[PDB]
């Protein structure tokens, strides 16, 4: 409510606020009960409400991606060059790396707390997770589904726990077992989930076919891996996709509003309101275009991100 | 049995089918997958339509066969 | 419209050149798809069409009727188009706030979004620009004088096509005239809009005070035809009768108590006076033929309008006055059913209202939650103005109860209607005195038409003017359902709140009619329990009392009093057992049972 | 003169012969009602019992009685304002129809009239979707009539 | 034979009807008078909904009867 | 077994039934004259009611017994 | 005085108390005739639930008057 | 005795049992508030399923222990 535009401008609050948890999360005893309070769980939730409807929803949702900080950054020169938009890029991926390991260092000891903290909070991912089917659509519903930004940013986030196991040494292949879809899915939605080269008819009968279940954070957490990386940014950027296009759309009617004859007394001036706000759209549009091209052109996530996909298909 | 179908932006999503399922019955089974109301569900297989109430078996629709979810225009 | 007001001359002299026989051919030039008629059907129409079988060219009848039609279709289309753009300017700040009010933060498509309401505040600022300036030119007293010139001369010219000899303007028509084909050839057959664009236009028109009506000496002359109109023959179609009376309101209603404009002229013709107060006191019976009572604009507006005329009439006017007493002291089987039709409403009419107003206090409470949606608030619209309606229907209705009881007391005396008048009455007392209005608090009740100690007022002299007739009392003391002296106490100290509503004698009056009223109501009590008693068999299946006049039903060989099944017969002649076709000539009377009930009674006195 | 004397004797056959799953009677006011009614066992109401609001008209005998719903039933013939599709009331209400006969009515209400789509969703879900019928029936069921 | 029916706005618009018309073939005829497409179209009669396909024989609409040409929420 | 039935004017016919048979085909020797539609077979005994989809055995209809039917107005 | 107590089964039961008992009287007198949990417990008069807090003579209960049981409970 | 079980959405939910209750009786103890099909009944407690035919006595369930409600079997 007070915060509300809780952006990554203010550089005078979030990091207060991150230094708030920063306190908490050191001592082990109270990791090992953090997990098990009001708010953390949402409820059946809206899919656009887990933003703001329970606890880890307000912080770990800060990324670069969000509208106003690129219209507060590339909005200003919206015809800005490569160089100029590179600054801002440069100047702000430094943020975002600071702000990136300073809360992995929260999710560490929290799956470090206790037994059921990591179940709790895999579970806490997976919903959210399952949650988010309709990202992948040609037209999803952006206004009823969790921010890309939030999305993506849990996504390298929960990346990090892949690379000791995806160590490039290669030793902890047999700690993540190839076995771990003969029961049943536990945590991780199956409906809808096509198959590589087997139908449901067999599915649902191998499950049986064996008929037996040894618990492990690891396995859970490299499948969840990949599922965040395709729900999310994967969903991201296909949602961009079609921005390039969105901003050729845009300036397709900038000149064609303006090639009639404005001559009016106060039908103009509503008209000459109509672009005001036009010409800012553009600018905005042309901030998210330049914006989330960057953080991709961010060579050390995208290097974290293809070691992952290397290790991974290893 | 599982069948396949394609957008026009080249993705592929399955779903499994039934031989007795009508169209509209198969149709039923995209709002959940993509959120597409019927009200625009369009079907084009081997260039020719799809009639609406027609069953699967009407079009010697076999395993592993191809639909091409287009659209017509409505939308936007 | 400048070629009508030749053969529209003031003078009247060019009737003969219209002919009133343009519509015995089809058409030729203008449209009759969708050209709904008076008083006929198509197939009527199209074997009249033929009927003649047999055509003189002549483009002064073709432009009178195509003056109507641009009439309607034409500035009455605008009139109707801004007369919306009225309450349409208020649907746009609805609409525009629904585009407004929510978060315009997204990139591209609320910058899409603010375009699009750009064009409806274009739209906003054109129909304010409308208010602005079609009113302006409706303030122009010499166009809107030209066009009720017109409105004047067509009628004068229609009129006369009723009349049989079309005597008019040069002299009179005898009324009334006299089903289906008892409307007069040819006036059925014509278009219908040409009555309903002039009255629109009327309708409209009158909201201005430089209005065309406003001290015009032309006006009037289609009061007549409105007058003719209510032969009921004349046309088919009620809800445009309803505009005719919603008309004749207005122009009837009383800012400085001015008389309304058509008072002389309602007061000084011959042809209106001599038949209106029987026009719409027939009228006022039919409309509730017009379905049942599910919404607004129901036959409770046409209602309003029909009583609100009188309201004033039997003030200002007396001769209707005198007309009225004639008529209820000689056909009075036609008042006693206008009365009854009337004392009917009021049974659910505050009720109704207090429904209302409590759903309208729900809606409001369900939104403001501080802890569809404008779809609610429509409906909250919707059931404040159905219960405003009410409550207004409730005053005027009661209001025009007292001014009849005061001069002709002896028409509410009929014994069919005495005992449902006091139970009404009574009803209402109970309604109002009781808790049900005292916690209902109203938000500015002045706003809602529920003005209620002021229709307390009425109620009360009500009971005045007939509190000097014994049956009136003796059916007031015989309502065992919502009787009790109490009423009356807690009614003296609500109008003692605000003085002076009620005199002293007022007050001295009501209590003296309390008081006279408990003796015979425990009279009876002792009647009923000394010398009557509970035996079996002498009790009315259908209402567990003893019969005076007991008779046998000839389907089910049961006995029964004669009021019992007088009342179930007159909502359908079928036998409440085994549904045999019954009518009260196959009754038959029970004499035995009769004196044996007689023998009873004096067996009960012997007791006592 | 004769509207309030049936209704005593209406309601006494009550004491002198109780119903089955109902029951009757008035608070003070004579011609303001409170019904009694229990969901039968052999339909999905089954755990459900209703509270009952009725007013009676000017005439009890002579005309049908108005009757409002207090808690929320999810079936065909019954909307949120509890109108009942009762064919008696309206078609053949006889005068000698006993207010005991037209709760006997109301308990016939179980067997849904699907010509008379009160909520027209619900009747399409009754002519084909029984079972989710019956699911949310009971849902209802638990929600309110406890 | 002919019928009536009013809008919210009070006008009365007749319209011929036929006992074997079912209520979306009178609801054809509503359109052409009023330019409402059907899918808008909405009934009530008595309090009562009608049905769709139902005819007019349906609802035992006598001659000189009444409808009332409400709306949904829907249209704007 | 001869079974008389009288509309609510007045008006009879004369109609064959078999003990064991059911009240639907009774009524389907009542639409064998006028073409009454099931929708308002309607049947009054004594106060009572009689549902269409039963049997004679059901009815007690007992020789030359009459019923009575009344035209349906069924809606609400 | 006694009255008359229904449950769900249509069980009836004479139980014989004085107008000055409550209501949560009353349902100890019901456990300890059948065994039955007070908490299941709802009792009907006239379409009204009682309140253990209160007692007979606040809600008009006679002598000989029915009351219905209603035993809320979930095998599940 | 009631346990708690949750499902792939988390619908959390209780359900009273006996140490002698059948996996078949627990499952049919579902349907009643969320409608599953009971011949698609999956299990899971400690990571095993629960061998239907058998009884909860068998597995070392305790007082509020904890079940998750999988049973998809959703071959579309």
């Amino acid at each position: 409510k007070h915060v509300s535009h809780f952006d990554l401008n203010e550089s005078v609050i979030y990091n207060n606020v991150l230094t708030i948890f920063e306190l908490f999360v050191t001592f082990k005893p109270i990791a090992e009960i953090f997990t098990k309070i009001d708010g953390f769980f949402a409820d059946s939730c809206k899919p656009q409400d887990f933003e703001r409807k329970t606890i880890l929803g307000p912080i770990l949702s800060l990324s670069p991606i969000e509208a106003a900080v690129a219209i507060r950054n590339y909005g200003d020169n919206l015809l800005r060059s490569k160089q100029q938009t590179a600054m801002i890029h440069e100047s702000l991926q430094a943020e975002h790396k600071v702000v990136i390991d300073r809360l992995f260092f929260i999710v560490d000891k929290l799956v470090r707390g206790s037994l059921n903290s990591r179940t709790d909070m895999i579970s806490y991912f997976a919903h959210i997770a399952n949650k988010n089917h309709l990202r992948r659509a040609d037209h999803p519903p952006f206004k009823e589904l969790s921010s890309n930004g939030f999305m993506s940013n849990i996504t390298l986030l929960l990346v990090r726990f892949s690379q000791p196991f995806l160590d490039i040494s290669y030793k902890k292949i047999d700690k993540i077992d190839a076995n771990y879809f003969n029961n049943p899915s536990l945590f991780i939605d199956l409906s809808g989930e096509t198959r590589l080269n087997s139908d449901f008819k067999e599915a649902d009968a191998f499950y049986d076919k064996n008929r037996k279940s040894k618990p492990n954070f690891i396995s859970d957490c490299f499948f969840l891996t990949l599922t965040y990386l395709h729900y999310g940014l994967g969903g991201t950027l296909s949602f961009e996709e079609k921005m390039g296009s969105e901003i050729k759309a845009l300036k397709e009617e900038i000149e064609k509003v303006k090639k009639i004859a404005a001559n009016h007394d106060v039908f103009a001036r509503f008209i000459t309101a109509q672009l005001s706000k036009m010409e800012k759209a553009l600018k905005t549009t042309e901030s998210l275009r330049f914006a989330l091209q960057g953080f991709f052109a961010h060579r050390s996530l995208q290097l974290e991100v293809f070691d992952f996909i290397c290790g991974a298909s290893t | 049995m599982q069948i396949f179908v394609k957008t026009l932006t080249g993705k592929t999503i399955t779903l499994e089918v039934e031989p007795s399922d009508t169209i509209e019955n198969v149709k039923a089974k995209i709002q959940d997958k993509e959120g597409i109301p019927p009200d625009q569900q369009r079907l084009i297989f081997a260039g020719c339509q799809l009639e609406d109430g027609r069953t699967l078996s009407d079009y010697n629709i076999q395993k592993e066969s191809t639909l091409h979810l287009v659209l017509r225009l409505r939308g936007g | 419209v400048r070629f009508s007001q030749p053969f529209l001359d003031i003078s009247y002299k060019k009737i003969d050149k219209i002919d009133a026989n343009y519509f015995n051919n089809p058409s030729l030039f203008i449209d009759l798809s969708g050209e709904t008629r008076l008083n006929s059907d198509f197939k009527e129409a199209d074997a009249f069409y033929d009927k003649n079988r047999k055509s003189k060219p002549n483009f002064i009848s073709d432009c009178f009727f195509l003056t109507l039609t641009y009439l309607h279709y034409g500035l009455g289309g605008t009139l109707s188009f801004e007369e919306k753009m009225g309450s349409e300017i208020k649907a746009l700040k609805e609409e525009i706030e629904k585009v407004k009010k929510i978060a315009a933060n997204h990139d591209v498509f609320a910058r899409f979004i603010t375009a699009q309401l750009s064009k409806m505040e274009k739209a906003l600022k054109t129909t304010e620009s409308l208010r602005f300036a079609l009113q302006g030119f409706f303030a122009h007293r010499s166009l809107q004088l030209e066009v009720f010139d017109f409105i004047c001369g067509a009628s004068t010219f229609l009129i006369r096509v009723v009349d049989p000899e079309h005597e008019f303007p040069f002299k009179q028509i005898k009324l009334p005239l006299i089903l289906r084909a008892h409307a007069p050839v040819p006036f059925k057959y014509y278009p219908e809009f040409v009555v309903e664009g002039p009255v629109n236009y009327s309708l409209y028109i009158s909201k201005y005070q430089t209005s065309p009506i406003f001290r015009n000496p032309r006006l009037g002359s289609f009061v007549e035809f409105t007058t003719m109109v209510l032969c009921p023959e004349l046309v088919s179609n009620p809800h445009l009768k309803g505009k005719l009376v919603q008309l004749l309101s207005v122009g009837a209603m009383p800012t400085d108590n001015s008389p309304g404009f058509m008072m002389d002229i309602f007061e000084h013709d011959e042809l209106v006076n001599k038949n209106l107060l029987y026009a719409l006191l027939d009228f006022y019976v039919i409309v509730e033929k017009t379905g049942s009572s599910s919404q607004f604009y129901d036959k409770f507006n046409s209602r309003y309008s029909i009583s609100i005329i009188l309201e004033e009439l039997y003030y200002k006017i007396p001769s209707y006055k005198n007309q009225l007493i004639w008529q209820s002291q000689n056909n009075a089987d036609f008042f006693v059913r206008f009365v009854a039709r009337m004392l009917n409403d009021l049974t659910f009419l505050l009720d109704e209202g207090l429904s209302n107003l409590a759903e309208v206090h729900n809606i409001q409470n369900e939104l403001d939650n501080r802890a569809e949606d404008k779809e609610l608030q429509t409906r909250l619209a919707s059931a404040s103005r159905q219960a405003k309606s009410s409550c207004g229907l409730a005053d005027k209705s009661m209001k025009l109860f007292e001014i009849y009881s005061k001069d002709i007391p002896a028409a509410f005396v009929t014994p069919e209607i005495v005992y449902r008048l006091a139970s009404m009455l009574n009803y209402n007392l109970e309604s109002l005195v009781g808790p049900k209005c005292g916690e209902l608090k109203v938000k500015d009740p002045q706003s809602y038409s529920f003005n209620p100690k002021d229709l307390l007022k009425a109620l009360t002299t009500v009971y005045i003017n007939l509190s000097e007739q014994s049956e009136f009392i003796s059916a007031v003391a015989k309502d065992e359902r919502s009787f009790n002296r109490n009423l009356f106490v807690r009614a003296v100290d609500i109008l003692g709140r605000k003085t002076g509503l009620a005199s002293p004698e007022f007050i001295e009056k009501l209590l003296n009619f309390a008081n006279k009223a408990e003796e015979q109501r425990k009279a009876d009590e002792e009647e009923d329990l000394e010398y009557g008693d509970v035996p079996d068999e002498f009790l009315d299946p259908l209402m567990y009392t003893i019969m005076k006049d007991p008779v046998i039903l000839p389907a089910s060989k049961m006995n029964i009093d004669r009021s019992t099944i007088k009342a179930h017969l007159l909502s359908d002649s079928t036998d409440p057992f085994n549904r045999m076709p019954l009518k009260l000539e196959d009754v038959t009377p029970n004499e035995e049972l009769r004196q044996k009930i007689l023998c009873f009674k004096k067996q009960k006195k012997e007791e006592a | 003169m004769s509207s309030s004397k049936r209704i005593a004797k209406e309601l006494s056959d009550l004491e002198r012969d109780p119903p089955t799953s109902s029951s009757a009677g008035p608070g003070d006011d004579l011609y303001h009602w409170q019904a009694s009614i229990m969901g039968p066992a052999d339909s999905p109401y089954a755990g459900g019992v209703f509270f009952l609001s009725i007013h009676f008209p000017t005439d009890y005998p002579f005309k049908p009685p108005k009757i409002s719903f207090t808690t929320k039933i999810y079936h065909p013939n019954i909307n949120a304002n509890g109108n009942i599709c009762l064919d008696i009331l309206k078609d053949q209400w006889s005068p000698a129809l006993t207010l005991s006969k037209v709760l006997l009515s109301i308990s016939s209400l179980t067997d849904a009239n699907p010509d008379d789509p009160l909520v027209p969703e619900i009747a399409h879900i009754y002519k084909t979707d029984r079972p989710k019928y019956e699911a949310t029936a009971r849902e209802w069921t638990k929600k309110y009539a406890v």
